[PDB]
């Protein structure tokens, strides 16, 4: 199967570089240009540039010539991108595409899952969780406040309630960390009986908190 | 290079309805192969975006034969023969004829369904935080549609601007409601010198706006 796989998430100053890494699997490397794509916050998707493995040809975007570098290691199928002199319009989810054609025949194109990486003054804090509780049908909820970056995953009782969940999108506070709420409606008829637990998981911290949330 | 051009931005469609996505290309995007170097994705927000159809009519393993793509040249559609509930989010065509790849501006396909009135809920800062020393409000609207909502906060009957910030969930998959969450913020100090906390929600749904409030420490 084919499989393209990219390193995690990346945080940075602006001014200084990054490098993501694209190791693939489940197809002859050398047979498919690698592409490199992105895609900024309320922007569209942006072509990046491709390096083609058999010769390490290199082809990039006016926009980042000087800026970007495009590597790879042939013994270890894998396809970089180094971008230097970040600055906080480089905030993106950045991908690696493999081409659709093989200099023979040509059919859909295989992506990674993406690396989001984060350009800010900004240093990582773990959140804040506390309880939204409540008191026919209750909302309770988490508020998660004051963490960075982006992402923070949260679910409820271990992923076994689902129905009627809504987390919403982070705000950046104007103290350049976020917030978010993720909130839950329920029979009011199972407060105090059923708990109700929001499982929040800030992996750049290394935060993971199991709130328990209790009617007032 | 080449220019994308889609339409529409955004498409609201009545469930059960068909329809279609424009993309046009600068010049014709045909053979170099046999092929039209035309794509379609859907954008999936934490993973890679969903390939939809390819090289302009071959649909991805997986996806339902109620998409198909077609065009030559240089104008291309993506059809829907019947739009679900769950179709709802964000297109793109794009080109790989030649490097730059590049990309239409993308279509919102937005479910048009019944005027559905938000469900408020508002919540206290909880015990917790205030004696972290901060004071976040918490104003609900629940499940509502369409997506146009204002939310008005009141302390003590004082009008708040600039002190909130807000965020609104994708359209459902579901149900095709929104939801959205208002945050009040305020120092301990100040949310202590105050009694009635207020939410007032206008919506379409409501013949007139709703307000739900509490009195600060009051079960």
């Amino acid at each position: 199967q084919v499989q393209l796989v990219q390193s995690g998430a990346e945080v940075k100053k602006p001014g200084a570089p990054v490098k993501v890494s694209c190791e693939t699997s489940g197809y002859r490397f050398s047979d498919y240009n690698v592409h490199w794509v992105r895609q900024a916050p309320g922007q569209g998707p942006e072509w990046i540039g491709r390096i083609s493995p058999n010769s390490g040809g290199t082809k990039y975007a006016q926009k980042f010539q000087g800026r970007v570098t495009m590597t790879r290691d042939m013994s270890m199928n894998t396809a970089y991108m180094e971008l230097s002199g970040l600055r906080s319009d480089d905030t993106a989810v950045y991908y690696c595409v493999r081409g659709h054609c093989d200099g023979t025949t040509c059919s859909r194109a295989y992506w990674g899952q993406g690396t989001l990486v984060t350009v800010s003054s900004a240093s990582t804090k773990g959140p804040s969780v506390f309880p939204l509780a409540p008191s026919g049908t209750a909302a309770l909820g988490c508020l998660v406040k004051d963490y960075f970056p982006e992402p923070v995953t949260v679910s409820w009782n271990s992923g076994a309630l689902t129905s009627g969940v809504h987390t919403f999108p982070a705000v950046l506070q104007s103290s350049g960390l976020y917030s978010l709420s993720s909130v839950v409606t329920v029979p009011s008829s199972s407060l105090g009986t059923q708990t109700y637990i929001c499982n929040v998981n800030h992996k750049p911290s290394n935060t993971k908190v199991d709130k328990r949330v209790e009617p007032k | 290079d080449v220019v994308m051009t889609q339409s529409p931005l955004s498409l609201p469609v009545t469930p059960g309805e068909p329809a279609s996505i424009s993309c046009r290309s600068s010049q014709s995007l045909l053979h170099r192969s046999g092929h039209k170097y035309l794509h379609w994705y859907l954008q999936r927000p934490g993973q890679s975006p969903q390939v939809l159809i390819y090289l302009g009519s071959n649909r991805a393993s997986g996806v339902p034969d109620r998409f198909s793509g077609s065009g030559s040249g240089t104008d291309f559609t993506l059809k829907i023969s019947r739009v679900e509930a769950e179709d709802v989010g964000l297109y793109y065509c794009m080109q790989t004829l030649q490097t730059p790849w590049t990309f239409g501006q993308g279509t919102k396909v937005e479910i048009k369904r019944t005027v559905a009135a938000p469900s408020v809920f508002i919540f206290p800062p909880s015990d917790e935080q205030l004696k972290s020393g901060t004071a976040s409000v918490v104003c609900l609207l629940n499940n509502f549609y369409p997506r146009e909502a204002k939310v008005q906060w009141k302390v003590d009957n004082a009008l708040q601007s600039g002190n909130s910030q807000e965020s609104v969930t994708e359209q459902d998959s579901k149900d095709s409601t929104y939801s959205l969450s208002s945050t009040l913020t305020l120092s301990k100090a100040d949310y202590e010198k105050h009694k009635v906390y207020a939410c007032e929600v206008t919506h379409q749904g409501l013949s007139s706006p709703v307000t739900k409030s509490f009195n600060r420490g009051e079960c």
